[PDB]
């Protein structure tokens, strides 16, 4: 985000990260799953502070 | 008089508590309760048995030697 133009930066990516695998080599995907939340506490007792 | 905040004095203690709609209200009430109650009874019965099994005592004998003495005697 800038000066600049969107060809350039393309055609600047091409050149520099063409190297880059994205095959997802085997069953390697880590995909995220639904987080159980809780109602619950915590409490810290630090009467000093 | 006395209020929550300044009650006493307690430093480096955490405490981790879960809500009462996660959790069950009757988790091991047969499998864990009893054995807990069955080491309380054991714990207990011979600190308060022994007291009450001299009163039974005293009573059986008081009742049964009242009664004898109510009956007559031959001569």
């Amino acid at each position: 985000a800038g000066g600049l133009e969107h060809r350039q930066l393309l055609d600047l990516a091409q050149k520099h990260f063409s190297g880059l695998s994205g095959t997802y080599d085997e069953d390697a995907v880590p995909t995220l799953s639904p987080c159980r939340f809780t109602g619950s506490q915590i409490c810290h007792r630090e009467d000093g502070l | 008089g006395r209020q929550f905040g300044h009650l006493t004095r307690v430093r480096h203690v955490i405490t981790y508590s879960l809500s009462p709609f996660e959790q069950r209200a009757f988790p091991h009430y047969f499998s864990k309760g009893i054995p807990n109650v069955l080491r309380r009874t054991r714990a207990c019965i011979l600190r308060v048995a022994p007291p009450f099994v001299a009163f039974y005592l005293v009573y059986t004998w008081g009742t049964q030697e009242f009664e004898k003495s109510k009956r007559k005697n031959p001569a």
